[PDB]
């Protein structure tokens, strides 16, 4: 049950950074006064990677 | 003699039983390594529904 529970849990994650590793390709070259672009940096945690 | 055959029985039952427990039952001992060392799904798992 420990291993199935972290296996859907990675999955989840990869997932979802999927998703919005997706969504952020549609904020590419936006230009407003010196901003050109907007990304949503997802990344886990070592405290919880571990 | 009856212990150890009775054992016997019990031990392939739960070798059975893991054999189906994970990720989805199938030849989990090499296929799990085999699978998400490559971008790629079980087909069991595909076929899971």
């Amino acid at each position: 049950s420990s291993k199935s529970v972290a296996n859907i849990i990675r999955k989840t994650i990869q997932r979802e950074q999927n998703r919005i590793r997706m969504l952020n390709q549609g904020l590419q070259a936006v230009s407003f006064g010196q901003v050109r672009g907007v990304r949503l940096n997802v990344n886990v945690r070592e405290s919880h990677a571990i | 003699v009856e212990r150890d055959e009775v054992a016997a029985q019990k031990r392939e039952l739960e070798k059975q039983i893991e054999r189906l427990s994970q990720p989805s039952g199938a030849e989990d001992s090499r296929m799990i390594a085999l699978a998400e060392r490559f971008g790629g799904v079980l087909l069991s798992e595909i076929y899971d529904d």
